[PDB]
DNA sequence: TATTGAACAGCGACCTTGCCGGTGCC
DNA sequence: GGCACCGGCAAGGTCGCTGTTCAATA
C-alpha cells in the first residue's frame, strides 16, 4: 500500500527538472544524391594561376603605362655545370665537383679505375676472359672493315706498337727545361668570395694536389646522370654539398659575392628528358629556401635544345659524359613515350680507351683514373686522339707528361694504331664499357618516387622506348612497386643506333610519315657528341640497319654554329627570355604549396 | 554567390582565406599587443614591440584569452580578408580534445560579435587527413605550441586513443637558442629569437642514425652551414642543425620526461581495436609546421618499423602541402554542396544557444 | 530518522524501474541509431572529401588540349624570337685569351 | 550552374540571412534543479532574452 | 520560460578500475580519456598517462588500487582524479605575460557520477564522496556499481552481467535496474591470473621462453619460427625498478591475450580424451615478442585459458606463495551459484538477457564457450549473449552506461546535492541504494 | 586564307537515393 | 497488423567526352 499525500508529507516527490526525456544527440543524415563540389573549379581558385593573373594583368597595366640580367640559367651534368645570366652571350662552364679537407684522398677509399686484377691467371684473367675476347672480335672486325671500305691494312700491326710502348721507359726534365707550369691550388688560402670555410670548386679543385698538410677529397654530387648516392653516407651529406657547390659557383663564377641580393634574382633549370621526381624537387628547394631566388622554371635537355635550334619538330640525342638520351620533340613538347635514357657516355670511352691501350702495354700501367693528375691525363688524351674517322687511321706515335704533384715531370713517348677508332666505337655495342659498377647504390639514400596520396604507386616517368630497352636486356599478378622495383634492378643499355630507331617507332607510334619526317630530323647535342665524325657515323649506321628510310636519313650536329656542348643551355636562356612563358615558379608558391604547384605550372604533365 | 570562409587559428600563425581556393590569402602570428602605460596585431605588433606588452591567446593549441582572440578574428576579417563576416558562412578549425567550454565561446563570439549568417567547428586532424587524400589513418599532427597523434577510422575520430605529446615547435626554437649559447654566440631577446626561428627553418634536419651523426659530425665539413644575421654578422652551426630536431625523437635531450613522436604514435596505434590497427600502419599521415624537418619521414619510417612486428606493413604519407593541410582540408570541407547540410544556420543559435555546437559539430 | 522510510523505499524503486523499463531501452534505441547515423555521415563525407583533395591530380581530355596548347603557344613565341634575331643579326662571341 | 540550382539541394544558401539583424544574445545564467527528497540547488545553464510577438 | 538553449547537465562520469581509469562527459558514445591507473614516481612527484611512463633513474611505478578493484592510496587518487577531471578536460588557466618570451574550486559547473566495484565497502563508499566534496566544488554527486551499468550498456533493464575484468572476473543479477545483493560472485580467474598463466606457460617450454619489454630493444631483424634472436638492447646509466619492468612486460601479455590466446569452444572440456589429441593437429598461431623472436602455437593457447572453465588444466603459479583456483572460482562454479542466489521464477528472464563486459571477455570464442557451458548446465531455455555497447568496440562497456545514464532527464532528481551532502555526510550509504 | 581561343550544344557514365518488393520479427 | 533488413530497380543531374560554330589573328 502506497499514497502521494504521504510522499508529500515526507517531503518526497519523482520529478522531471524541465528536462527533455533524453539529451542524447539526435542526428540527421547527410543526403549526398546529384552532389557537387566548387573545390578548385575556377583559375580565381588555384593559387598558382591566381599569381599568374596577377602578374599578367600587372604587365598590361605596365604596357598601358622581365630584365634577363636577373635571370640565371643553370644546366647541372655529371662532369660539367653550366651556368650564367639569360643576358649573356655563353655560359662559364666548370666541373661540378666539390673539394673538402677529409681524411682519405678519393684514391686511398677504393680500387683502381680502369679494373685489373693485379694478382691473376695472365692477361686473360687481369683483365677478364670475356672483355679479352670482345676486344679480339672487334680488333678483327675493324680489320675486315677496312679491307670490304677498300682501305689499306699491313697485315701486322700491334706488334709494332706494343714492342715499342712495353720498351720505352720515361724521361725526366722539368727542374732545367722548360714545361707548361701547372699550379696547384693553395688550400691554405683563405678565400676572397665571401665566406670563410675553405672548399673548393671547379678546376681549383681537381688541381688540389693528393698530399697537402691539410688532406683533401673530392666530391661529385651528380654521376651517369643522378643523384650520386653511391659515394655518400647520408642523404643529408648528399643535399648538403649539392648546395655547397651551386653556392659557391654563384659567388665564384658569376660573382653575386652579397648573399643579400640574391633575392632580385630569377632561375631557370634544366632536367633530364626523364628526370627522378626526387632530383627536380630537390633543385627547386636549393632555389627557393637556401638560395630565396624570386622565380624558378625548368625546360627538358631536348625540349630546350630544339628552342636552341629554333626547330618546331626533332629527333635529339644527347650524348654526356655518363648519360646518353634519345627524344622526339614535336609541337612543343617531348613526345613522352619516345624517351630513352642509356648509361653511358663519353667518360665511358676515355676508360675503355685508357683500358684498351693498358691491354696494349701502354707505358705508364700504374695509372688509375681516381687520382686527379690522370683523371685529367685520361680525359686530355681522349679528347686529343678519339675518332670515329675510319680514313685516317695508322700506325701513329706521340707524347705525354706526367706533371704529378711535388714530383719531378716524367715524359713518355707511346704509339697507338686502333684502340682511337674501337673505344668510341663502344657506342655500337656497350658490351665493352665496364657497366659492372654502375647501377650499385641506385636506390641506397633516396627512394623511388611516389605518388603523394598513395605511396605504393610509382610517379616518376616511365616511356614505352625505355621499357622495350629494359626487355631487349633481359626478357620481361605483382604490384606496381614490385614491377618497378624490377625494371630498376636492370641496367638500360642499348646499342646507339637502335636506341634511336626504337625512340623513333614509339614516337611515330605506326605511322610511317612520322617516321619519314623524325628520321630526317636528327639533331645531336652534348659533350660527348664532340668526337670527330661522330654524326656522320651514326647517320651510315642508321641507314646499314634501316634500306626503308636509308635516302631519307639525314643526321645534323648542333645547330645554328653554336658548340655542341652549349646549345642546350641557349635554349634555356631564350624560354628565359621569351614573353609567353608562365611556368615560373614563385617564390610565395613553393613556400605555400611546395612541389604541389610544379603539376600547376610546368609546359608538360608532369 | 559568395563562399564561406575558412579560418585556422594557432598558438604560432593563423591562417585565413576562402573556401574552395587551394592556398590561404592571410598568414600572420597570432600576436595581440596592448600599450603598457588601441592594440595591435601579428607584423605590426611586433614592429612597435617598445611600446607594448605582447601575449598569445592560443597557448598549447588551445584559446586562453578570448578578449585577446577576438582581437585576432577581427583583424583576420577586415585587415587581412577585407571581407564583412554577416555576409559569408564560416568555418573554425579546434584543435584535438580542447575543452567543451571553448567550442561554445567561440560560437558564441562568431555569431553575437561577428553576425555570421551561419557556422561550423571542426576538428583539426580529421581536415588534415581529408587534404591527404584518406578516409582512415593516424594523423602525427605537429605545430608550433603542441603535438598530437590522433587515429582516425572511416572518417570519425577516437578520442579515447588521441595522445598529446607537450612539446613542439617553439620548445625545438628554445632548445636551439640553448646550445647556440654553448657554442659562444648569444640569442636571450626577443629580437633574437625570432631570427633562431629563421635558423630552424633553413638549416635544422632530422638524422636518420643520431648516433652515426653525432659521431661524424667531429669531422664533417659539409655539416657546418653558415648564416647571415640583419646585422651583417655570420654564425655558424654544426650538430647544432640535427641536435635541435632530435629532440622530437628524445624529449630528454631538451629536459622532459615524455615518449618521443615514434613512440606516443605506437601507443596511440595499441589503444585502438585490434582489426583497425592494420589500416593505421598503412596510413600514418604528417601534418602541422613542426613536420617540415627534411628527412623526418624517412626516420619516422625507420623508428616506428622499429616497434611494430615484421607482419605489419608501414607507410608514412607526408604530402608536401603539409604545413597547410588543415586549413586545405577546411576548404575542401567547406566547397562542398553538403557542407549546406552541416552547418549552424543563425536560426538554430537563435533557437538554441552556443550549446548547439555540441549536436551539429559532432 | 532521514532514508528508510516506507514510502522513501517505494519512491526510489519505482523512480529507477521506470529509468530502467521505459527510458534506457528508448534511449538506448536512440543512442545506438544516432552512432550508426554520425558513423555514416562522416564516412560519406570523407569519400567526397578525399576525391576532391585527389581531383586535380587526374587528367582530362580539356586539360590535355590547354596544355598542348599552352606548349604551341610558347613554340611559336620561340620561332618567332628568332625571326626577329635573324632579321636584326645576333652577334655572340669572342675568344682571345 | 550548380550553386543557382533550385530545390532540395540548395535549401541551406536560399535560407542564409545575409547582412540581416543581430541575434539574440547568450548569458551563463543559474537554473534551479530539484532532487526527489525536495532539496534545490543550481546548475549553470545558458539564457537569452524572450522572442515576443503582438 | 523559453528563455535557456539546448543546454540541460553536463555530467562528468568517472570509472576507475585495476587495470584502466576512464572519464569524460555525459551524452558522448566514448570517454574522452582513458589511462592506465599504473601512475609513475619520481624524485618526489606523481607522473600520468602512457605518454609519460619512461626509463628514468629511479622511476617507480605504482597504483592506487588493489586488487579488489578499490582504492587503496587515496592521496594518489586525489592526484589522478584531479588530472583527469581538472587539467585534461577544463579551460587552461593562461601564463603569466612576462615568461612567454615576447616581453624581454575548479568543477563547480559539471555533477560528477562515480563507478564503484559491487563489493565496495561502506567505509571506502564514505570517503568517496568525503574526497569529492572537499577538494573540487563539484555540485552533486552519485556512485553506481558497474554490473548495473554493463546492463544499461546493453539496454536492458534486467540481465544477469558476467564481467571478466582484470583484477576480478564478476557475475550478478541486475533486476529493474538495481543489483540482486546474494546473488554478487566474484573470482582472480580474470586478466591479470591469465597473465600469470601464460607466464609459467612460457617458463615451461622445452625451451624456456623469455619475455623483453618494448623498451629494452633498440632494434632488431627478422628471424624464422624457432631462431635465435637477433636484436640489440639499450644501455641505461642507472638500474631500471624491477616495478617498471613489470609494468612494461604486461603490453606483451596483452598483445598474446588479444591475438593468440583461445578459448576452448568445442564439445566439452578441453582435457576430455579426444579434445587435447585433436587439437595439437589443428593448424596454429603465429606471433612476435619485441625482441624479433617468432613463434607458431598450437595446443597451449587453448590450456592457459581453460583454467577459468576447468581447474583442473591449470598450469602452477610462477609466484610459489599464489593460491591456485578452486572449482567454487570457475566460470561455470561463479554462474551456477549466481543463479543459486536468485528467485527461481525470475531465472529464465536473467538467461535470457546475458550480459558480457569488460576486456577478458573479448578472448577468441569466449561467447561459444559460455553459450556451450549455460546450455549444458540449464537445459530447456533459451540462451541469449549481448555485448555491453553501441559499437563493435566493446572495452568501454561500464562507463558507456554511465553516460546513458547521466544524459537520461529523469536521472538529474537522483544526485546527492552538495548542500544534501554537507547537511548529513553520511547520506551516501542509504540515499544511494 | 589556315589556324586559333573560345562559347555553345549534345550525349553517356556515373553515384546515390527512394521505391516496390520478399522475407521476417514481434 | 507495424516496423525492419536486405535486395533489384528506375531515375536524377553533374561531370567529362564529343562536336559545331563563331570572331579574331597575320
Ligand atoms: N673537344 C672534345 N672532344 C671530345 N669529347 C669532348 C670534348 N670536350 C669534352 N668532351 C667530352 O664530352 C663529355 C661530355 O661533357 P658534357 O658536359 O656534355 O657532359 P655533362 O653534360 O657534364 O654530363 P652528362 O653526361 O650528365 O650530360 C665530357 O665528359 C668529355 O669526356
Ligand atoms: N620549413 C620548416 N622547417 C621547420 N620548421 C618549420 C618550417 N616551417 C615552419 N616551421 C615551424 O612550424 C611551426 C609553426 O607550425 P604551425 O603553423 O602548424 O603552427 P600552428 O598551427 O599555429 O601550431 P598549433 O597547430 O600547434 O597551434 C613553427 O615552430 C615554425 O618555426
Ligand atoms: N583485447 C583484449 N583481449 C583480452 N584481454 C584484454 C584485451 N585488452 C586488454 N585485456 C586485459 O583485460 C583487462 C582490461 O582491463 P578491464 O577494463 O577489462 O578491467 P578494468 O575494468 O580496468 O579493471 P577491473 O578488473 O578493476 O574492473 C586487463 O587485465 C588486460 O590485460
Ligand atoms: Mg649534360
Ligand atoms: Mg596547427
Ligand atoms: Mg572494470
Amino acid at each position: 500500500k502506497v499514497s502521494e499525500r504521504v510522499l508529500a508529507r515526507e517531503g518526497l516527490e519523482r520529478t522531471d527538472n524541465g528536462m527533455r526525456q533524453t539529451s542524447w544527440p539526435e542526428v540527421q543524415p547527410i543526403n549526398q544524391k546529384n552532389y557537387y563540389t566548387d573545390y578548385m573549379k575556377r583559375d580565381d581558385q588555384i593559387l598558382s594561376l591566381r599569381l599568374q593573373n596577377e602578374a599578367n594583368r600587372e604587365r598590361l597595366v605596365k604596357t598601358a603605362q622581365m630584365d634577363p640580367s636577373k635571370i640565371i640559367v643553370i644546366h647541372p651534368g655529371s662532369q660539367n655545370l653550366r651556368i650564367g645570366f639569360a643576358s649573356d652571350a655563353l655560359p662559364k662552364t666548370i666541373p661540378m665537383v666539390l673539394g673538402t679537407q677529409y681524411s682519405q684522398t678519393e684514391s686511398e677509399m677504393h680500387e683502381a679505375l680502369p679494373r685489373r686484377q693485379f694478382e691473376g691467371r695472365t692477361m686473360e684473367q687481369q683483365y677478364g676472359e670475356e672483355w679479352v675476347k670482345k676486344y679480339q672480335k672487334m680488333c678483327s672486325d675493324l680489320k675486315v672493315t677496312m679491307r670490304a671500305n677498300k682501305l689499306k691494312v699491313l697485315p701486322n700491326s700491334k706488334d709494332l706498337v706494343v714492342n715499342f710502348n712495353r720498351r720505352t721507359e720515361p724521361e725526366i726534365i722539368s727542374q732545367h727545361n722548360d714545361p707548361l707550369q701547372v699550379e696547384w691550388t693553395n688550400v691554405n688560402k683563405a678565400p676572397e668570395d665571401g665566406t670563410t670555410q675553405k672548399v673548393f670548386i671547379g678546376q681549383q679543385a681537381l688541381r688540389i694536389a693528393e698530399d697537402s698538410s691539410p688532406k683533401y677529397k673530392l666530391w661529385w654530387p651528380i654521376q651517369h646522370g643522378w643523384l650520386n648516392e653511391d659515394d655518400y653516407p647520408t642523404r643529408a651529406h648528399l643535399f648538403d654539398d649539392l648546395e655547397m657547390l651551386l653556392d659557391r659557383a654563384l659567388r665564384r663564377e658569376l660573382g653575386l659575392t652579397k648573399k643579400a641580393d640574391w633575392k632580385q634574382y630569377s632561375c631557370v633549370i634544366v632536367i633530364p628528358d626523364l628526370y627522378d621526381k626526387r632530383y627536380v624537387e630537390l633543385l627547386l628547394h636549393l632555389c627557393i629556401e637556401f638560395f630565396d631566388l624570386s622565380r624558378v622554371a625548368f625546360i627538358q635537355e631536348s625540349m630546350a635544345a630544339t628552342f636552341g635550334a629554333g626547330y618546331t619538330q626533332a629527333c635529339v640525342v644527347d650524348v654526356g659524359a655518363q648519360k646518353t638520351s634519345i627524344s622526339c620533340v614535336e609541337d612543343g613538347l617531348v613526345i613522352e613515350d619516345s624517351r630513352v635514357n642509356l648509361k653511358y657516355g663519353g667518360y665511358d670511352v676515355t676508360e675503355t680507351f685508357i683500358k684498351m691501350m693498358l691491354y696494349d702495354n701502354f707505358p705508364y700501367q700504374d695509372i688509375n683514373l681516381r687520382r686527379r693528375h690522370d683523371f685529367l691525363l685520361a680525359e686530355e688524351l681522349k679528347m686529343k686522339y678519339c675518332t670515329l674517322s675510319q680514313a685516317n687511321i695508322s700506325v701513329q706515335a706521340f707524347d705525354f707528361h706526367l706533371r704529378a704533384p711535388n714530383q719531378p715531370t716524367r715524359k713518355y713517348q707511346f704509339k697507338f694504331y686502333d684502340e682511337v677508332i674501337l673505344a668510341p666505337m663502344g657506342f655500337y655495342d656497350p658490351s665493352i664499357f665496364d657497366n659492372s659498377t654502375k647501377l650499385r647504390g641506385r636506390r641506397k639514400l633516396i627512394d623511388r618516387s611516389y605518388n603523394a596520396y598513395d605511396v605504393d604507386m610509382p610517379d616518376d616517368p616511365t616511356s614505352s622506348a625505355q621499357l622495350a630497352i629494359l626487355a631487349m636486356v633481359q626478357p620481361s599478378q605483382r604490384s606496381a612497386k614490385e614491377i618497378a622495383a624490377e625494371r630498376d634492378a636492370v641496367l638500360p643499355i642499348a646499342p646507339l643506333d637502335v636506341a634511336i630507331l626504337t625512340s623513333i617507332q614509339h614516337a611515330a607510334k605506326g605511322d610511317e610519315k612520322k617516321v619519314r619526317e623524325l628520321v630526317g630530323s636528327i639533331m645531336v647535342v652534348g659533350g660527348g657528341a664532340k668526337i670527330p665524325h661522330f654524326a656522320p657515323f651514326l647517320e651510315e649506321k642508321l641507314k646499314i640497319r634501316r634500306p626503308d628510310l636509308a635516302d631519307r636519313i639525314l643526321v645534323s650536329r648542333s645547330a645554328r654554329e653554336m658548340d655542341e656542348q652549349v646549345v642546350v643551355w641557349k635554349g634555356a636562356s631564350v624560354f628565359a627570355k621569351l614573353s609567353t612563358n608562365d611556368s615560373w615558379v614563385t617564390n610565395y608558391e613553393y613556400k605555400m604549396l611546395g612541389s604541389r604547384c610544379i603539376y600547376m605550372k610546368l609546359l608538360w604533365h608532369y | 554567390e559568395v563562399a564561406a570562409l575558412v579560418i585556422d587559428n594557432g598558438s604560432g600563425m593563423c591562417k585565413a582565406g576562402f573556401a574552395g581556393d587551394d592556398a590561404p590569402r592571410a598568414v600572420f602570428p597570432s600576436i595581440v599587443g596592448r600599450p603598457r602605460h588601441d592594440s595591435y596585431v601579428g607584423d605590426e605588433a611586433q614592429s612597435k614591440r617598445g611600446i607594448l606588452t605582447l601575449r598569445y591567446p592560443i597557448e598549447h593549441g588551445v584559446v586562453t584569452n578570448w578578449d585577446d582572440m577576438e582581437k585576432i578574428w577581427h583583424h583576420t576579417f577586415y585587415n587581412e580578408l577585407r571581407v564583412a563576416p554577416e555576409e559569408h558562412p564560416v568555418l573554425l578549425t579546434e584543435a584535438p580534445i580542447n575543452p567543451k567550454s571553448n567550442r561554445e565561446k567561440m560560437t558564441q563570439i562568431v555569431f553575437e560579435t561577428f553576425n555570421a549568417p551561419a557556422f561550423y567547428v571542426s576538428i583539426q586532424a580529421v581536415l588534415s587527413l581529408y587534404a591527404s587524400g584518406r578516409t582512415t589513418g593516424i594523423v602525427l599532427d605537429s605545430g608550433d605550441g603542441v603535438t598530437h597523434v590522433v587515429p582516425i577510422y572511416e572518417g570519425f575520430s577516437l578520442p579515447h586513443a588521441i595522445a598529446r605529446l607537450d612539446m613542439a615547435g617553439r620548445d625545438l626554437t628554445d632548445y636551439l637558442m640553448k646550445i647556440l649559447a654553448e657554442r659562444g654566440y648569444t640569442f636571450s631577446t626577443t629580437a633574437e629569437r625570432e631570427i633562431v626561428r629563421d635558423i630552424k627553418e633553413k638549416l635544422c634536419y632530422v638524422a636518420l642514425d643520431f648516433e652515426q651523426e653525432i659521431q661524424t659530425a667531429a669531422q664533417s665539413s659539409h655539416l657546418e652551414k653558415s648564416y647571415e644575421l640583419p646585422d651583417g654578422q655570420v654564425i655558424t652551426i654544426g650538430n647544432e642543425r640535427f641536435r635541435a630536431p632530435e629532440a622530437l625523437f628524445q624529449p630528454s635531450v631538451l629536459g622532459l620526461e615524455s615518449g618521443g613522436i615514434h613512440v606516443t604514435t605506437f601507443n596511440s596505434i595499441m589503444k585502438c581495436d585490434v582489426d583497425v590497427r592494420k589500416d593505421l600502419y598503412g596510413n600514418i599521415v604528417m601534418s602541422g609546421g613542426t613536420t617540415m624537418y627534411p628527412g623526418l619521414s624517412d626516420r619516422m619510417q625507420k623508428e616506428i618499423t622499429a616497434l611494430a612486428p615484421s607482419s605489419m606493413k608501414v607507410k608514412i604519407i607526408a604530402p608536401p602541402e603539409r604545413k597547410y593541410s588543415v586549413w586545405i582540408g577546411g576548404s575542401i570541407l567547406a566547397s562542398l554542396s553538403t557542407f549546406q547540410q552541416m552547418w549552424i544556420s543563425k536560426q538554430e543559435y537563435d533557437e538554441s544557444g552556443p550549446s548547439i555546437v555540441h549536436r551539429k559539430c559532432f | 530518522l532521514k532514508f528508510q522510510s516506507k514510502g522513501y523505499n517505494q519512491i526510489y524503486d519505482q523512480i529507477w524501474r521506470d529509468l530502467a523499463r521505459k527510458d534506457v531501452s528508448k534511449v538506448f534505441r536512440l543512442a545506438t541509431d544516432s552512432y550508426a547515423t554520425k558513423a555514416s555521415n562522416l564516412k560519406k563525407t570523407a569519400i567526397l572529401a578525399s576525391k576532391e583533395a585527389k581531383r586535380w591530380q587526374l587528367r582530362t581530355n580539356k586539360g590535355t588540349k590547354d596544355l598542348q596548347a599552352r606548349a604551341k603557344r610558347v613554340m611559336r613565341d620561340m620561332m618567332g624570337f628568332w625571326k626577329r634575331n635573324e632579321r636584326e643579326e645576333r652577334d655572340l662571341r669572342k675568344a682571345a685569351e | 550552374g550548380p550553386k543557382a540550382n533550385q530545390g532540395a539541394i540548395n535549401a541551406g544558401l536560399r535560407a542564409l540571412d545575409r547582412s540581416g539583424k543581430p541575434c539574440r544574445k547568450w548569458t551563463r545564467g543559474t537554473f534551479q534543479m530539484k532532487s526527489f527528497t525536495g532539496v534545490v540547488w543550481e546548475i549553470p545553464r545558458w539564457t537569452a532574452p524572450p522572442r515576443p510577438k503582438p | 520560460a523559453d528563455i535557456y538553449g539546448g543546454d540541460e547537465v553536463s555530467a562528468l562520469v568517472l570509472d576507475p578500475g585495476y587495470c584502466n581509469t576512464r572519464a569524460g562527459f555525459a551524452g558522448e558514445e566514448m570517454p574522452k580519456q582513458v589511462i592506465p591507473s599504473f601512475y609513475g614516481h619520481v624524485d618526489g612527484r606523481d607522473l600520468f598517462g602512457d605518454e609519460v611512463i619512461v626509463p628514468r633513474a629511479g622511476f617507480e611505478v605504482r597504483n592506487y588500487m588493489n586488487r579488489d578493484s578499490m582504492v587503496e592510496d587515496w592521496d594518489a587518487a586525489t592526484r589522478v582524479w584531479e588530472y583527469l577531471l581538472v587539467q585534461r578536460l577544463q579551460p587552461p588557466r593562461p601564463t603569466p605575460a612576462s615568461k612567454n618570451g615576447l616581453n624581454v574550486k575548479p568543477l563547480t559547473e559539471n555533477p560528477l557520477l562515480m563507478t564503484e566495484a559491487p563489493w565496495n565497502t561502506p567505509k571506502a563508499r564514505e570517503k568517496a564522496i568525503e574526497v569529492v566534496m572537499e577538494n573540487w566544488g563539484t555540485p552533486a554527486f552519485w556512485l553506481s556499481r558497474t554490473p548495473v551499468l554493463a546492463a544499461f550498456a546493453a539496454g536492458k533493464a534486467t540481465a544477469l552481467v558476467i564481467d571478466v575484468g582484470g583484477a576480478n572476473t564478476s557475475v550478478t543479477a541486475i533486476h529493474d535496474g538495481m543489483v540482486l545483493k546474494r546473488s554478487i560472485q566474484r573470482s582472480p580467474a580474470a586478466g591479470v591470473w591469465l597473465s600469470g598463466q601464460i607466464r609459467s606457460m612460457w617458463k615451461s617450454q622445452d625451451p624456456p621462453v623469455n619475455v623483453v619489454p618494448t623498451f629494452m630493444v633498440e632494434n632488431k631483424k627478422p628471424v624464422e619460427a624457432g631462431a635465435p634472436p637477433d636484436c640489440r638492447l639499450r644501455n641505461f646509466g642507472f638500474p631500471i625498478h624491477d616495478s617498471f619492468r613489470a609494468f612494461e612486460e604486461e603490453r606483451v601479455l596483452t598483445e598474446f591475450k588479444e591475438s593468440v590466446v583461445e578459448v576452448w569452444r568445442g564439445p566439452g572440456k578441453y582435457l576430455n580424451p579426444g579434445n587435447e589429441d585433436f587439437a595439437k593437429t589443428q593448424p596454429g598461431r603465429v606471433f612476435e615478442f619485441p625482441d624479433g623472436s617468432n613463434q607458431m602455437w598450437r595446443e597451449q593457447r587453448y590450456r592457459v585459458a581453460e583454467g577459468m572453465w576447468d581447474e583442473t588444466a591449470a598450469y602452477p603459479s610462477l609466484n610459489p606463495d599464489e593460491a591456485a583456483i578452486t572449482k567454487a572460482q570457475t566460470i561455470p562454479a561463479l554462474i551456477k551459484a549466481a543463479l543459486d542466489g536468485v528467485d527461481v521464477d525470475l531465472r529464465p528472464n536473467l538467461l535470457g538477457n546475458v550480459v558480457v563486459t569488460g576486456s577478458t571477455s573479448l578472448l577468441n570464442g569466449f561467447n561459444d564457450r559460455l553459450n556451450h557451458e549455460l546450455t549444458n548446465m540449464y537445459p530447456g531455455l533459451k540462451i541469449k549473449l549481448h555485448a555491453a555497447g553501441l559499437t563493435s568496440e566493446r572495452r568501454f562497456g561500464a562507463w558507456i552506461g554511465g553516460s546513458i545514464l547521466a544524459s537520461l532527464g529523469t536521472f538529474h532528481q537522483m544526485w546527492i546535492s552538495r548542500k544534501e551532502y554537507e547537511e548529513n555526510g553520511a547520506g551516501i550509504v542509504e540515499k544511494r541504494c
